[PDB]
């Protein structure tokens, strides 16, 4: 319960914080933007990033903890020569009597303030009417991820800052000249952030008849390390395929030896692929890892099939098939690797 | 000074009351609604629900707020005093949790024109209930329902209407892993009938289709290859007992691990799906592949000796073509009754 | 002016007090309750709870709120001033968490009739707790409990009663991943007794049944098929030692990899279930067949004229291939009739 | 009017101060506490905590709230005016999070007798922490506590005491998926000593036993049968090299499948549990059986004196038929006495 | 009464203002901080954070609150009017979420001594973020950071200092599922420099060590037993092709079963770890054991003086009996000396 002009007599504010703003907040309407019916106001926005992570492919979102700072000019808050100190601090419980821009994030799903011991918001007023507001947030933006080339993929996550109900004719947003987005020394479980965040130009929104709306955009680029999948998933599957070619050098009369070798190589590849179904993300379409696993199964499957060919030709030389398949199965598998790489790189 | 003009519009001196609907004791109120969708996802099979982030816009007319002396048409209202204006009591029927947004300010807006039209825009998140069935899990099409209805007004006071153009819009570049959201949407009327009267309601329908890329390459093609591998035994010489028995029982073990290992990525239900019938029949085919060899092995050396050998040789010759033909007949009937429904 | 009229019956001019029940120092007040279930599900055995979304309606009488001069039959109350009317202090006994709904406005409605009758409808969500017994895990029937009972009012003051007709209603088209909600419900009186006094309650019961269809085709039938592959070794000559040893083994391995890997699907329960007995006995049959070959292989080599020890080896296999299916059928008909009927 | 009488007692003319404790500058305030438990469960070893839903009652005395003119023995107080009455600053020492219940009204009650006796009953949902020891995971006893501290009053101001009868009560019909809650409970004083002073507390202790019916039939019995199958190879002929080698290496594969399949169903710890010792040495027995045949085959292959190596190879199989069961029987004696006595 | 006496010092009569720091336009105020830890845990690598429950105490001197007329000392403030006094602005730079406690009352306390000293104790929970490095996942040490920061005051106005004795205390009896909390803490100054100016910061560091008990007996020892079983094939007879092929293709199948089965228990990390080197190299040893047999098989079979082929075939097995165990001991020496000591 506060008013810009209310009847109350208190002699204790004497050149204090409380004494000076009440003279400033006389006939001051918080619902009227600065320079009403004139030049639109301009905001300088910079973002400091504290925490980054919790990147999820199930819900396509990621959580960021930020520091947000905005600056503008209010000619109605001139500071005269009567007060000696340059800056003033507004008590955080009473922002309802001051004008602030209506900023919001376009791709925001959930956000909250921080009040661990006090409210983490401050506001300064300078001599020339400049207003500085700084605050701490915990947003949950949305990042659409494309997992087609899943083991080696690059994702671009997006951050947007719009105005809810002011057009470009009244409120415009600007990045700071220097250091608009700053980073810290943190680590990520799977991805790897880059210190090349491009501050994309203003993606001003156009709507059906309402008018233009200002927005500013910053893009983060993420790359995925391939160390675990290349040695834990790729290398074991390569070794089983070599063991499928092992039966070409065994004698054809060993029916009880080549058959269990050819059927246990299929079981090893079948067990390896189905064990990773509970570890890889579920996207319900074909990824780059799934093409490798099914093509390796065909090579193990074709090794046992050709033995049935050579086993029936003998009881009807006919060892030229094993001589031909010795220089054919590794020769055709080499072309698949050249095709599989140099496409995904 | 637009702020002091509101006291002349509504207040103690004015007769405006927030508890009385416009056009009292007269015709009902027409409300026009639009919906803009920003996010869509989190299709949960276990809890039978999904999440959505929307923009809601409602328009109506209030004759008590008309004015003619103030020059400009637009007149915005501060969100801190939104309780002084009559608003419709819209709510979502299949709603399981919702909240507003206060990321920096209130994400609400109220605009009053000169004639009396009122524009009201808010931004909310929803967790809507969508019942679904997985009788044919890999080949299924599901429908999502989003209903908007009044809480305490009948036909005589409040009527909801969809917008003439641009009723439901979806933000560009929207994706979700499991499903594909089709562009066609249906706008229907579902008026509720109760023992107290008729309550207005409007609904929008979304059609969802699942992709067959991952299931065909992971659970169908490897299951087909193992069955073909079990037919190799019909070409091996019948005297190789350790080779034919070892091949037959290993294919059964390979099929079991394929079925048991794939249940992690499948949804948890308790009724039979279409993927379960494929795995059960494929297990039945490799079960019978080893069992015919016992008939071959027992008929041989049972005791003129070439008569019994020719009897056992005709079993492998007949089953060499009977097994692939039977599997083809089942394969045709499976895709006809499922992919073409 | 409805707002002006309500201020006369509720203001400081009137002697109405919100902390005094109607019919003070007299007969108790009747309360009639109704339940309309909108959502149902999310039944979890880890926490033993389930989430329900309902519409709750209460009706009683208040002689202090009687009017005759007003022309309107009913008067609606502003939800922001609901604290100035006496209301029953209903709450749920097995409640583990609840919320109100404010999706666009308050989802509450209070209406006062001309004769003093008060109608009160709210929309709330609940997380009720139910104990579950999974002893007969696939063929289990569970019971869910809803209780509505007072907080600090005895029999002399507040009495709860179900509605005469249509007391509990459920919306159509509700499905569950695991259970069937039957259409038959029970309405029973509960009355807690304490040292302080006697307290009113009302109870509503639901019955649930499992599908049981998926467990037959996924883990019962493959377990039945594997033990058939155990018995095929009795029709093979024992001179082929690697054939029968390699078939007796990898059948236990197939049974082991059938029991393993189902741990994720089965609920985490520290006591035995109906499914666990089936899997243990099925492992006992495939294990006991491998010892049968060890008995016949050791006896045959013991001989190495009369040569009657080889005929003794025949008698072990001839008896075993008839006794093994007969003893399995006896257990099978014993298992089903004492766990289903 | 009961409400009018309480206004005089709480009025500024009465001079009542909410911050001043009763019996100021005198004997300390003695409070009696009771606890009724509605639900129990959600025991998790991942975060070392469990959830509970209780009714909490406190009784004390206040000479300022003494009346004799009013005929009614007890006067109720509305929950909205709870800030006008001094209350103890009770809190739980080992809690992680808590909340009140507001399903329809505030679940709080306060009563004032004629002689100044004050009763105060509330309903609280709590999450309490408890360290756990899983060094004997298949069979272990866990103890969970509950502490009731005083935030800012020492022993000369506030003392907490249990009720002499019915201190802790548990509602009938509660069940847990893992543990069994014993009937007996322990009540004791655990008062704290700090540099600022001495602070009161009271405690309640619950003992839980984990039933091991599931672990016996799923992990111990199948592991026992696999080890017995490895001893079959000592009876097979030593000339059957593919038979004995194939049985030996597949038994290790079956044992490894049993161990890895059960890994996902155990709590995630970093120290050695009692189940891990059993699974490790059962792998050691089947591993040692395969090395036994390697010594037999290597000795018999020498010089293919002719019957000298055959007698030595036969003597190894002869003593291994009785050495392996007695060693395993000795270990089972030591395992089931250490973890049971 | 202390209530009316305190209002003289802090009311509208006195010139005290809550928006002015003590000792205005003078030396900076000094704050002494203490931390008492109640519960510790919930360490997760998927979100890289941990959760604590702490007691926080701050001490500073305010000369405007000095009184020399009350007979008693150490006045206590009600938490309702806690915003009428000056308090330092403190926050945690690692905080990802925090809350206060309202379990029964407000868990805050403020005390004002006679000379002007102010004591302020609160109880809060934090979700602090710490980076982690799992490059040596089984045997590794982690350090966690707890930072205390001033929001809008520089060195000219505010200064944070640790307590002289007992700065950080941990309650006894804390256990963790996988980590060991060292008793040696570190207190450091970590003042942050910005373009606006210097800001105060004080930090405390905890050291965590991971236990080796579970991984050594479940994933390290069974891997060592498997590669020993691959060396049995060097002693089997050379002509036993089905025996030696089966021992070596099942061993690879056994090894991949253990490696893939244990991977579910691992944290989800996209780069290499310490055990990933162990599992890959030990897989390479089983792979090389089967590959050398083909070199033995192809050399001996070639051309059915032909005695050199048989002599060269035995020379491979004789060398491999000692070369394979020797090179594995070299790998164990290098692995355990570069990931430890
Ligand atoms: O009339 C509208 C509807 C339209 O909805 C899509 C989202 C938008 C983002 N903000 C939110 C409020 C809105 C707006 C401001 C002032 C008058 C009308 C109005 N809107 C929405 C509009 C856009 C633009 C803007
Ligand atoms: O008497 C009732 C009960 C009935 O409950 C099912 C849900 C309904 C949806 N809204 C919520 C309030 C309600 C209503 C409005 C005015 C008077 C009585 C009344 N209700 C519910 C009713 C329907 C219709 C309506
Ligand atoms: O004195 C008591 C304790 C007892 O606690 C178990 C739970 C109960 C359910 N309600 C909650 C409040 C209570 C009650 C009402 C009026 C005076 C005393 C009082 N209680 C609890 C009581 C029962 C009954 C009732
Ligand atoms: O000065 C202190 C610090 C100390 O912190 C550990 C926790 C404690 C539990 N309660 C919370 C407040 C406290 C207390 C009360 C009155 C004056 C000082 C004061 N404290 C804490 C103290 C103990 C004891 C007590
Ligand atoms: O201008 C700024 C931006 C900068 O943001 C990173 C975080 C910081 C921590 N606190 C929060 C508010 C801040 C501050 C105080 C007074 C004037 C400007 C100002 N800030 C941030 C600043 C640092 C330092 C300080
Ligand atoms: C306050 O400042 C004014 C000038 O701004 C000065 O004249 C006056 O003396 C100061 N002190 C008081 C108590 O007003
Ligand atoms: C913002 O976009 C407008 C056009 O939409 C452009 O005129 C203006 O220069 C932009 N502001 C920038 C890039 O700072
Ligand atoms: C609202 O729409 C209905 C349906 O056409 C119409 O009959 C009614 O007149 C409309 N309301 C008004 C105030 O015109
Ligand atoms: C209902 O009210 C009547 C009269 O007020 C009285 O019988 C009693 O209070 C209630 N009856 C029952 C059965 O609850
Ligand atoms: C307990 O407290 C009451 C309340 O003042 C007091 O009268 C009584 O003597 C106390 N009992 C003791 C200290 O044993
Ligand atoms: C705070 O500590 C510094 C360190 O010496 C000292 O110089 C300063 O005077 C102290 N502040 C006060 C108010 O005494």
């Amino acid at each position: 319960p506060s008013q810009l002009s209310s009847e109350d007599l208190a002699r204790v504010p004497a050149n204090s914080t409380s004494n000076i703003l009440n003279k400033l907040l006389i006939t001051y309407d918080p619902r009227i933007r600065p320079n009403f019916k004139g030049i639109p106001v301009e905001d300088r926005v910079n973002i400091f990033i504290n925490s980054f992570g919790s990147i999820q492919e199930t819900t396509m979102d990621y959580r960021v903890n930020i520091f947000l700072r905005q600056r503008w000019n209010d000619p109605r808050l001139r500071l005269p020569q009567d007060f000696k100190s340059d800056s003033l601090t507004v008590d955080p419980k009473m922002f309802k009597c001051l004008w602030k821009p209506d900023l919001f994030f376009a791709n925001e799903k959930s956000a909250n303030f921080h009040d661990v011991t006090q409210e983490n918001i401050l506001l300064f007023i300078f001599r020339n009417g400049d207003v500085l507001i700084s605050m701490r947030l915990s947003v949950t933006l949305s990042c659409p991820l494309d997992l087609t080339l899943f083991p080696m993929d690059t994702q671009r996550c997006k951050m947007q800052l719009e105005s809810f109900g002011y057009t470009t004719d009244d409120l415009q947003f600007m990045w700071q000249s220097g250091d608009p987005v700053q980073m810290d020394e943190i680590a990520l479980p799977q991805f790897d952030i880059k210190q090349e965040d491009i501050e994309y130009g203003n993606c001003t929104k156009y709507y059906a008849g309402t008018g233009y709306y200002t927005c500013v955009e910053v893009i983060f680029t993420l790359r995925r390390q391939v160390g675990f999948y290349m040695m834990g998933v790729y290398a074991p599957t390569l070794l089983i395929v070599v063991l499928s070619w092992l039966s070409f050098w065994i004698n054809p009369d060993a029916s009880a030896a080549r058959v269990p070798l050819g059927i246990l190589s299929v079981l090893s590849l079948s067990s390896e692929c189905t064990s990773l179904a509970s570890e890889l993300p579920k996207v319900s379409y074909v990824k780059a890892i799934d093409i490798w696993l099914i093509a390796c199964l065909l090579f193990g499957f074709a090794s046992l099939v050709e033995y049935a060919v050579v086993q029936v030709m003998l009881n009807s030389a006919a060892k030229r098939i094993d001589l031909y398949a010795r220089a054919l199965f590794p020769f055709s598998f080499l072309f698949f690797n050249v095709i599989y790489w140099s496409v995904y790189l | 000074p637009p702020s002091e003009f509101l006291d002349k519009l509504m207040g103690k001196v004015s007769g405006y009351d927030a508890r009385i609907r416009p056009n009292f004791k007269g015709p009902p109120v027409n409300v026009t609604c639009n919906i803009f969708i920003n996010s869509f996802g989190s299709i949960a099979e276990t809890t039978m629900d999904y999440r959505v982030n929307i923009f809601l816009r409602q328009q109506w007319n209030d004759p008590r707020l008309a004015y003619s002396e103030y020059p400009d048409d637009s007149l915005d209202l501060d969100p801190s005093m939104l309780d002084s204006i009559w608003k419709p009591d819209l709510f979502f029927a299949n709603e399981k949790g919702a909240n507003f947004h206060e990321v920096t300010t209130d994400n609400k807006l109220l605009r009053i024109s000169k004639n009396g039209n009122v524009l009201y825009s808010i931004r909310i998140t929803l967790v809507l209930a969508c019942p679904m069935d997985l009788k044919n899990f890999p080949m299924d099409v599901q429908t999502c329902i989003m209903q908007l209805e009044s809480f305490g007004y009948t036909m005589n006071d409040l009527i909801f209407e969809w917008d003439e153009k641009g009723a439901v819009q979806v933000a560009d570049g929207l994706t979700l892993p499991q499903f594909i959201l089709k562009e066609e949407k249906d706008l229907r009327y579902c008026t509720k009938h109760y023992n107290t009267g008729k309550f207005t309601c409007i609904e929008a329908r979304f059609h969802l289709e699942r992709q067959m890329g991952y299931y065909l390459i992971q659970m169908y093609i490897p299951s087909l290859l193992i069955v073909i591998l079990s037919w190799v035994s019909f070409w091996i010489n019948m005297d190789a007992a350790p080779a034919r028995v070892g091949l037959g029982i290993t294919t059964v073990l390979t099929m079991t691990t394929q079925s048991s290992g794939s249940r992690a990525s499948l949804p948890k239900v308790s009724y039979v799906k279409a993927i379960d019938i494929w795995m059960a029949v494929c297990l039945l085919f490799v079960f019978s592949a080893l069992l015919e060899y016992a008939a071959v092995n027992f008929i041989a050396r049972q005791h003129m000796r070439k008569l019994f050998i020719s009897r056992a040789k005709r079993i492998d010759t007949v089953s060499r073509v009977a097994f692939p033909l039977v599997f083809l007949i089942f394969n045709i009937f499976y895709w006809i009754t499922y992919k073409i429904i």
